[PDB]
RNA sequence: AAACUCCAGUUGACACAAAAUAGACUACGAAAGUGGCUUUAACAUAUCUGAACACACAAUAGCUAAGACCCAAACUGGGAUUAGAUACCCCACUAUGCUUAGCCCUAAACCUCAACAGUUAAAUCAACAAAACUGCUCGCCAGAACACUACGAGCCACAGCUUAAAACUCAAA
């Protein structure tokens, strides 16, 4: 057949397996991409924590947080605990706009991960809480 | 006037769904309405997660109600759907049929904006 | 579809507020900007990331590291090179639109007229 | 200027001047200067074409009635 | 929260060309817009001042468009001199 | 840096708050103002004009009383910067913003361009801005400053609002 970018739906019947395990199975690494810090927290389809790294868990401080460094750091190290729980194939949910958005990713794979799918779960409301007031800086 | 009654009932079997239904169309009539017709658009998934009487439903079954009834019915009625423990959501907006669509003609082209500014050298 | 502009401005015939409140006045120019500067993509970064990462293991011995050093040198050589051809061929070479001083030339040639003789 | 040719030699057939080229400020309002105080200026100006390349009046049309020269144009 | 998961701003990756499936979503992203909500939406922007911004990007489209109109009308017009000489 | 560490991340349950996209639309309403859904009621006038004060409305802020509380946040406290910093930057929190019931009656309430009817000809028109005019009517204005003042009156307003002078002074604004 040809390749589509949308996602298998459970339900309907598909052919697309990775190392025997339906889309659903897969776990899932989900990235909190901040402003200062990036956390990484990877789980599985019955939401079971197995591994977590972030920055800040890696010895870093202050503003080496908010680095493509440490993100790539953090994703290292979170996809060399996973590893060791028999974790290679992996669903992002990529969550903000920070520095550490895509350098995770790139970390995560290096690591022995691979990436099957890149899902956006930024928060953004339909008007609901009123943010902070705008800086003179 | 002529109402729609989109009634999202629980998942339930034939015996208890019909039930429901009978007991909702002769609380329509106890307030005055003249029931016209009962389509049933299906058993579905819903598509995000209904919480209701302390119950989160993932299906439902989607009926049609088409009457008639006067203007102070539709209020009485809505919190009678509202403590109906196998109605998920109910709502009832005028009927689309009694809105006649005015012929079109087509698109209308409009001219870009003209003598706006003095024509004057600047 | 350029959006429209009848009563949007505050005119005498327009009864209704202003939609737009333009602090220059709506009449197309005679030239058009010229091109920003772009930021850049830094080049040879996960080669550069890659090297460092091994100094530390092997104590900044160039005698282990020796394959690493390579992609991170070999990677300068190319990015050097793409950044002499890019420059010099952008302006010479003609793709896609055309340059501000070449694009004011022909909009000089039919200059807007919003006066009247 | 697709007519600039066809204008010249036709002057030239019928013993006339020709102007196609680009209208230096002056030709008429400064012909003193430029050609000389003896110098005598077109008694009748015919004009093929009264605009200029960028589609406004050609600047002898003006020019041409502050020198009190009758002016014919197409 | 209650609707289905990994449905919503989701791509898939092609013979790991992870690359190419960011760049996707990110392309998403910004024709729908989300990506400039979510800058104007760290600090409040009063009401004034969000209008300020709508007509001055409503302003900026129309001229663009306009000299785009222009650009692309007279480009026929930039071959060679034919009359070369007069 | 301080702060927090019953903190953070995933999942699930869960609002008297606020209403992405659509909206490149240009609508409603007297204006203020109004952009989530449904329903009910409902949007003056068969000439125009017509009020600081009559009659009725009027953003935000604010008072009084009783509730609510996610977030934001004057004040205040802490941290830092600084010659100093009663500020800009960071954190926390309050009045307040919300609802109900009364009050207050202000704005760069400015599309600074009155209402109605009409014209595009003639001298187009100081300048700029949003081309220039005609008829009719109401309102207002006659150097600057003193003065969004003082006095007086009125007002649920008592550090208030409305209305609103003069003297001294300058030869400019
Ligand atoms: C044409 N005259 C201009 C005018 O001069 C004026 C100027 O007049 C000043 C008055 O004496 C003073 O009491 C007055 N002081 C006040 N406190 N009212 C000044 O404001 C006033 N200057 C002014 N209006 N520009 O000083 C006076 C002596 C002057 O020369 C009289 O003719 O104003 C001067 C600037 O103040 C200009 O330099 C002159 O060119
Ligand atoms: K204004
Ligand atoms: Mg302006
Ligand atoms: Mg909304
Ligand atoms: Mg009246
Ligand atoms: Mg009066
Ligand atoms: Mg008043
Ligand atoms: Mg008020
Ligand atoms: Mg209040
Ligand atoms: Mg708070
Ligand atoms: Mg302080
Ligand atoms: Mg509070
Ligand atoms: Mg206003
Ligand atoms: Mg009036
Ligand atoms: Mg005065
Ligand atoms: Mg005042
Ligand atoms: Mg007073
Ligand atoms: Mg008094």
């Amino acid at each position: 057949t040809k390749f589509s970018i949308y996602p298998p739906i459970p339900g309907e019947e598909s052919s697309l397996r990775w190392a025997g395990k339906k889309f659903e199975e897969i776990p899932i690494a989900h990235i909190k991409a901040s402003h200062n810090n990036t956390q990484i927290q990877v789980v599985s389809a019955s939401n079971e924590p197995l591994a977590f790294a972030s920055c800040g868990t890696e010895g870093f401080r202050n503003a080496k947080k908010g680095t493509g460094i440490a993100a790539q750091t953090a994703g290292i190290a979170a996809a060399a605990r996973a590893k060791q729980k028999g974790v290679i194939h992996i669903r992002v949910v990529v969550k903000g706009l920070g520095p550490g958005r895509l350098s995770a990713m790139h970390g995560l794979i290096m690591g022995g991960l691979e990436v099957i799918s890149i899902t956006d779960n930024t928060p953004i409301p339909h008007n609901g809480c009123r943010p902070r007031k705008a800086r003179k800086l | 006037p002529r109402y729609e009654l989109a009634l999202i009932l629980k998942a339930m079997q034939r015996p208890e769904t019909a039930a429901t239904l009978k007991r909702t169309i002769e609380a329509l009539m106890d307030r005055g309405a003249i029931v016209r017709d009962l389509e049933n658009l299906g058993e579905r998934a819903l598509p995000y997660r209904i919480s209701a009487h302390s119950q989160q439903h993932n299906r439902g079954g989607y009926f049609l109600v088409d009457f008639y009834a006067p203007t102070a019915a539709v209020e009485s009625m809505v919190e009678h759907l509202s403590r109906d423990i196998d109605v998920i959501r109910g709502n009832i907006v005028k009927h689309p049929l009694t809105q006649e669509l005015k012929e079109c003609e087509g698109i209308v082209p409009v001219p870009l904006a003209e003598k706006l500014y003095s024509t004057k050298k600047r | 579809a350029t959006p429209s502009l009848r009563g949007r401005l505050a005119r005498f015939g327009n009864p209704r507020k202003p939609v737009l409140k333009p602090n220059k006045p709506l009449i197309l120019a005679n030239r058009v900007g010229e091109r920003r500067r772009e930021k850049g993509e830094a080049t040879c970064i996960t080669e550069m990331s890659v090297m460092m990462a091994c100094w530390k293991q092997n104590e900044f011995r160039d005698d282990a590291c020796r394959k690493e050093i390579q992609g991170f040198l070999d990677c300068a050589a190319r990015a050097q090179e793409a950044r002499k051809m890019r420059s010099i061929q952008e302006t010479l070479g003609e793709s896609g639109s055309l340059l501000p001083n070449k694009l004011n030339k022909l909009l000089q040639r039919f200059p807007n007229k919003p006066y009247l003789s | 200027r697709q007519f600039s040719y066809l204008i010249e030699n036709m002057a030239r057939d019928c013993g006339e001047y020709a102007h196609t080229r680009y209208f230096r400020g002056g030709m008429l309002t400064n012909a003193r200067l430029l050609f000389g105080p003896t110098v005598r200026l077109p008694d009748l100006i015919i004009f093929l074409h009264t605009l200029n390349n960028i589609f406004e009046p050609h600047v002898a049309v003006r020019d041409a009635a502050k020198m009190n020269i009758p002016t014919v144009g197409i | 929260a209650k609707h289905l998961k990994f449905i919503a701003r989701t791509v898939m990756v092609q013979e790991g060309n992870v690359e190419s499936a960011y760049r996707t979503l990110n392309r998403i992203l910004t024709m729908d817009g989300l990506i400039e909500d979510i800058k104007h939406r760290r600090y409040y922007e009063k009401p004034c001042r969000r209008r300020q911004r709508e007509s001055y990007e409503r302003c900026r489209r129309i001229y663009n468009m306009e000299m785009a109109r222009k650009i692309n009308f007279l480009m026929r017009k930039n071959r060679a001199d034919p009359w070369q000489g007069c």
